């Protein structure tokens, strides 16, 4: 079991500086790079006594690579990996695709490729980036298409960072999510989103930390997708492979968008103060608010989710839990699918980072579920889409760019073509 | 003389064999390395059945491993008796099924079953005239499911005359340990009710309930879990690995307890059961196991017996015991409860014993028996068929196999047709 | 019984340091060259307490004799019989053989005779080289034809390497072989061939080693050479000379290719768990990928076939194998030759090279069979060798030797002269 | 046995063969005053194929040096390993060429070839017998151009046998650093095509090119190159310098790679190549080798291999390595890469290995081959002499020492025709 990461734009190299923060101290890999089975799936062996990892830092601006490293983390990555651009994406989807992707994604693709020789049990890949930037919308969709058209059999997991619906970083934003959802929509097998404003009411109610950075949000999301391969890692008593995710949760082709949502997300010292066991994590994660995208869950039916576990978790408990989430009335499964339940433990147990304000914990789980609660999202983002689409702003330089008003209209109705469907699902 | 060849298909079927030569090996007196250190010559005689001989007194036995991920070959390496098996056995290839039945049935499976087709064929030289196949899986997931039942029609197919006897776990609508169970179930059992004369459904909802109600464990893992249905495939096997008074080999089971051919779902059980906290207040005699033996809630399949009629079982009991109080006791059940048993058959009780009891215990039985009341479980695994499939939900997959719907739709047809079966003889 | 070798090119002194190596470990021979009649048809007694060996390594190129002058068998081999010329045939068949093989020649086949003198058992020769390359195919060409003009009734066992389907290590070694074969025809009484590829999966399926070189081949090659000439130096009970293998393997006198195919070849760890016996090493042999030559036998009929066995291994289980073998309609044998099974039994067990992969086993078995299995190997060298033939490819070089076109015609049509006896036969 | 005569013609091929004995007398262990202090006995056997034994266990090489102006003599004279060169070869005459063909082919060059050619004579005597001369110029200029390729007729004369290597680099069209490359390329291209069996076309553009990418120097003066190309000639030779699994001579290379006899040009390389900064980062097996073998940016050649097809290609491995995964990586580029290799030959791989890897590094290798790509290089040069032979430009100086117009014709229809030749088989 082997599966190759790219990090795309500023979002990521936080991901990717944070997420790979903790694969090394699992596997009790120090930083300078050296110290049988569970690494090697993020982890080679470089002849004797040292290892390299198997990800792509790729970013036009080399504002952050620089930083990398000049960083702790210098011995660990290979140099070459870190790949730098030019000039940055101004977040324009079209300049990040278009002129500047093209004069670089030769390289990228020719270093993809030859990484991915080497390689025997290659299951798939996953992506990071954030469609609300520039080089994570238009590089990202460069690289996706081209490869696509190579590979395409391998599996693909995009973890992308969506816009929230009051808060926002910039105001392009839109822009550069609804034309490359256009390109996403039919090669990407499929992507988990996550929200910027649901992390912020998450550490300040649960973790109490009223002043944390990106440092502490991208821990999280780091542990969320180390324990989504953690099954290929260590042994399980019941284990899933990257392929598992991909078919008890894509119903339909184009249907292929999961929520996802964490618990047990608890400080240090009210993490002595509760009581950890499988019954309050399993309502904890249904709970609507204790997720990493705000969207309201009774506004639909679910499809199917899975129920992923982490350390000494015994199989029986779990299957109560779920047994009595079946009788709660507060929340509604749809009649296409009802038996949507995936159990899945792991005998690891989850890490903790030195000086981190994640707690150490005996039993975790992580959750992905198919619903029909993101089309409020996508009809949102039309509406604030058909605002600045009206008046022809901020299209001046896409058009200075080399687009036109042609795709841009194709983009808006393939919006209006997945809002029918998941109304029609949704019945 | 009469050999067993065990194949172990699927993620379940690897851990279920496990302690299937787990249990035996300690009643016959087997090394973890694989020399006897047995205290009665009589384990001496049959040992062939199920194992070869090999230097310095060594044996070895014919297990055939078979699974799409390296991790369960590695596991049960590492396991108690993980060092017994032969390595060449351990086929297995890179990548899992992802609980898909198309994939290790048409494209995924074809790539391994030539490999694991030619390995048979060295152990089935080897014995001296073969009995019948044990083999191992589960309906769930797609590798059992998927490619158990491809070597099924294949082993079939080169002999049309011997024994194929299976014991699979199926799913059930409260335990769903994974979405795709109504699908690889449903057609996995359009091969098995056709291929297969004899089959053991085993149901995860009696094994969580067996063990609350009599063994009383407060934490039972899947090992504790594996011991219930070992003893069950030990039990049965048992007549033609040890002596006894009424020997009742594997096929004459199979020609009592199966009146027509595709009426071959039997019921499995175990007896005694008792907790460590209740051991001494229990008797150990006929009369007390019998009772327990065709209890409601004793059975290895969530459906009430009250809710059909037996048309057939079986009580192969297994130690020293005065077999006229035994006679007397299937005379009262059958007596007692008459509603609940047909009337177009005098007898429906099966009766066997054997002299040498496993370790620890002194008195033991194994259960079989083909009743009506399956038909509640082939019905509601049907109708979470029936309520996806007729939307063409989780289909597109399969299709990209090289599948079709219409695979599907005759697979329904083969569902419904042997459900009404067992409503005929109701 | 006396028996002279003797090894040409490259191929042959990596089979001769090979061996030679067990030779002189299965008769208790030390490597410094000392310690009744086992030993005499390989090993001469010289004067008191010494031996000698009865082989002749010659070669073009004395980067290989240097290399066992300095090597640790030195006080073993003579000095006389490790001849050196002056320049090697650089993959050339004309130069192996007219220029540097005639200069050379007078030298080496005065040398085989003063040593032929001497014997008065004679039984035959049996030559170690390769038609891949350019001693093993010009120079061995020459010797062939001078020596059998000479002697002409003694027996010979040519065995040679041939090239693979796919797998190559030059790619003038088709040029090599069509124009040796030519005189190889005539005059070899036997050729037992050997494919390159074919070693390469038996060990990496049946020994798990993943990285061998040379040596772990050649000692397998070594050891199926000294298990067919085994009858002559230790006692058994069905013994079978030389003159055995000329009758009952050539039926006519241009088909004597047979097959050949050993078992058992199992590891150390893998011995002790899988149960030695009669049965499944008299199945794995017919087994067509435990072959040393890549041939479907399916495509084709089996003429003759020799059962030679190793060990304690009593005469009526051997009877009953192949009797079983002959129920099996997997195979099919010719109806012109159905009773072509030849059981031979040796008491001598197979040795044992300390620190080799190859592990002890109590009992062994060798097998010559002929077939029609090899026509399409015949076919395909003469289809691959029209692609360069039609554009005179690798043709300047041999005619600036001294060749021509002439006699290149007169080799691609004798093996279409061989196609249609093989194919006439297999009817 | 089988020696070899290194000549050095021109002031490239000063310098360039100067760090040809530079690297090889490292791992022969030999000592810059000329002394042997080497650590292992095999280092000693063939050191006659490029030295000669002297008293008091010293050794000299058999560099013919020759140049018409004497500053690269006395550079080389003065460098690291200077003194062990013999005095007497150091034939050189007063005044230089001044990037003339003519001058240094007819006139200049003909009052010292009278000279080096009685040097030849004295140690081709020496030795037992001579297997091929190695010869080392430059296109460019007019001492390596006119007089190099002077002597290689001349000694082609005597032995019309033997084997005429020669490692010779090309001008290049960004890459340009003398006006007269074009007219100095076309008139030696004439005799090197026809006399010399085996020619390594070597282009500045890739010696920098393949600094970049790999090597990441920031500062790579001329010796930084020189140890990249020093490198392969001295891996061609290396098999007939130490002993291997498969040894193969100069001239078995040259009946693999040349078949026809213009059709010569080969295409050098060179692996491992990997950075200080990144050497730790990387893997030394053979698989990660072989990738880095064939890749379009590693050889000496700046013409994309991808714009044509390889009709034949070698990889003579150095150090100590299993040769079973060898054969496959070989198998693998040619199968997976089957377009961008001619169908009418079935295997255009050659393969060998040595024991004996060099100082420093454990596994290593060579590449040559001989592909329809570098015509390219021949057409580009082709345009450049076309573009000033039309108006007759910078031709007066040609004619004042002798030259005619029609063998400046002469030599483009030899140009014309060559790439032509990879025109057909392409
Ligand atoms: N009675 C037992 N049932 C088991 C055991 N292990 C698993 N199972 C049940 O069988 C169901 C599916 O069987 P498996 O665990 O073998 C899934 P499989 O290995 O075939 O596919 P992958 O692991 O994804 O490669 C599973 O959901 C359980 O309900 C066991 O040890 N004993
Ligand atoms: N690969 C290398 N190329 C070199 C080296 N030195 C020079 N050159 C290249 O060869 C080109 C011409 O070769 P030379 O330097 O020998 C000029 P030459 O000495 O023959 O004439 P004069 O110096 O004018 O007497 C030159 O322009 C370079 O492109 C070197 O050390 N290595
Ligand atoms: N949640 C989260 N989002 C991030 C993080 N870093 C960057 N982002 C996303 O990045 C978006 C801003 O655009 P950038 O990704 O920084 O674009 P860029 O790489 O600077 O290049 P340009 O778009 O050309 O300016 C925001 O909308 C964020 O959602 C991070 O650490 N955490
Ligand atoms: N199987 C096997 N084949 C070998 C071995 N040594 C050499 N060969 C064969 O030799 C062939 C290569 O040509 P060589 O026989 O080495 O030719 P050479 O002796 O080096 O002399 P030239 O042909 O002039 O280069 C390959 O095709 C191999 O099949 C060996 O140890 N084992």
């Amino acid at each position: 079991r082997e599966c190759i990461s790219i990090h795309v734009g500023q979002a990521g190299v936080q991901i990717g500086n944070a997420c790979w923060e903790l694969y090394c101290l699992e596997h009790g890999i120090q930083p300078d790079g050296q110290m049988d089975d569970s690494f090697n799936t993020f982890f080679s062996e470089t002849g004797a006594g040292k290892h390299v990892p198997r990800a792509v830092f790729v970013d036009l601006e080399p504002t952050v690579i620089d930083e990398v490293r000049t960083g702790t983390y210098r011995q660990l990555f290979h140099p070459e990996q870190l790949i730098t651009g030019k000039e940055d994406a101004a977040n324009n989807y079209a300049r990040g695709h278009y002129t500047i992707g093209k004069e670089i994604i030769d390289l990228v693709l020719d270093r993809i490729r030859k990484l991915a020789d080497q390689c025997t049990g290659l299951q798939g890949f996953l992506v990071f980036h954030s469609f609300g930037g520039g080089t994570g919308s238009g590089f990202t969709s460069l690289l996706m298409e081209r490869l696509s058209v190579d590979y395409g059999k391998k599996s693909k997991l995009e973890f992308s960072i969506y816009p929230a619906p009051q808060v926002s970083t910039a105001v392009v934003e839109p822009y550069n999510s609804i034309l490359t959802t256009h390109t996403t929509l039919e090669h990407s097998d499929c992507a988990f989103m996550v929200d910027n404003e649901a992390i912020y009411d998450i550490c300040r109610r649960n973790l109490d930390i009223e002043r944390p950075t990106y440092t502490n949000l991208n821990r999280l999301i780091g542990q969320i997708v180390s324990s989504i391969t953690a099954s290929l890692r260590f042994d399980g008593a019941l284990n899933v492979d990257l392929t598992e995710f991909q078919t008890n949760l894509v119903p339909y082709p184009r249907i292929h968008f999961p929520l996802a949502t964490y618990a047990p997300v608890i400080s240090a010292e009210k993490a002595y103060h509760e009581q950890l066991s499988v019954a309050e994590i399993t309502n904890a994660c249904f709970e609507p608010a204790n997720q990493m995208v705000k969207c309201d869950p009774r506004h639909g039916k679910y499809m199917a989710c899975c129920l992923l576990y982490r350390g000494d978790v015994v199989p029986k408990d779990v299957n109560a839990a779920i047994a009595t989430i079946k009788t709660k009335r507060t929340i509604q499964f749809v009649d296409w699918c009802p038996t949507g339940f995936k159990v899945g433990i792991n005998y690891q147990p989850p890490t903790v980072v030195p000086g981190g304000d994640l707690a150490k914990v005996q039993r975790a789980v992580c959750m992905l579920s198919n619903t029909t609660a993101i089309a409020e999202a996508w009809a949102r983002l039309d509406h604030k889409f058909d605002l600045m689409y009206a008046k022809r702003a901020f299209v001046h330089w896409y058009v200075g760019e080399g687009m036109e008003e042609g795709e841009f209209s194709e983009a808006r109705e393939d919006m209006a073509a997945l809002e029918k469907d998941y109304e029609e699902v949704g019945v | 003389m009469r050999e067993i060849v065990h194949i172990q298909a699927g993620q379940c079927g690897n851990q279920i064999g496990a302690k299937f030569w787990e249990v035996i090996s300690d009643e016959h007196g087997i090394d973890p390395t694989g020399s006897y250190h047995g205290d009665s010559d009589l384990q001496l005689e049959r040992i062939n059945v199920y194992y070869n001989e090999a230097a310095g007194n060594k044996y070895v036995p014919r297990a055939i491993l078979v699974d799409l991920e390296p991790g369960t070959m590695d596991s049960v390496r590492s396991g108690p008796f993980g060092q017994i098996f032969r390595p060449d056995n351990f086929v297995f290839g890179q990548s899992g099924a992802g609980n898909n039945w198309a994939k290790g049935h048409y494209t995924e499976g074809a790539e391994l079953v030539d490999s694991v087709l030619d390995v048979v064929r060295k152990e089935s030289e080897s014995c001296d005239c073969l009995q019948g196949f044990q083999l191992t899986h589960s309906l769930g997931g797609g590798t059992g499911s998927g490619m158990g039942t491809l070597l099924i029609s294949k082993i079939r197919e080169e002999y049309p005359d011997r024994i194929m006897n299976t014991f699979s776990v199926m799913p059930s609508p409260k335990v769903s340990d994974t979405v795709v169970e109504p699908y690889n179930a449903t057609l996995s059992v359009h091969q098995l009710v056709e291929n297969t004369d004899e089959t053991y459904s085993i149901d995860n909802e009696a094994l969580y309930d067996i063990c609350f109600r009599t063994l009383k464990l407060t934490t039972p893992t899947y090992g504790d879990l594996n011991h219930l249905v070992s003893a069950t495939m030990s039990g049965v096997t048992t007549c033609l690995r040890f002596p006894g008074q009424l020997n009742a080999d594997l096929r004459k089971l199979a020609v009592n307890m199966v009146p027509f051919p595709r009426l071959h779902f039997f019921m499995p059980g175990f007896a005694p059961l008792t907790s460590r906290g209740s051991q001494q207040y229990r008797a150990l005699t006929v009369p007390e196991l019998t009772q327990q033996m065709f209890d409601s809630k004793n059975m290895m399949a969530a459906c009430d017996p009250r809710h059909g009629r037996y048309l057939t079982v079986a009580a192969i009991f297994r130690g020293r015991m005065s077999m006229k109080e035994v006679d007397e006791q299937m005379l009262n059940v059958q007596n007692k409860n008459s509603s609940y048993f047909v009337e177009w058959i005098p007898n429906n009780v099966k009766t066997a014993v054997c002299d040498i009891p496993p370790r620890g215990l002194k008195m033991s039985a194994t259960f079989i028996g083909n009743s009506t009341a399956i038909q509640e479980l082939f019905k509601r695994i049907s109708e979470q068929f029936t309520a996806m499939f007729r939307r063409k939900a989780f289909l597109h997959w399969y299709t990209g196999e090289g599948m079709d719907e219409m695979e599907f739709t005759e697979a329904e047809s083969n569902m419904n047709d042997l459900v009404s079966e067992y409503q005929q003889y109701q």
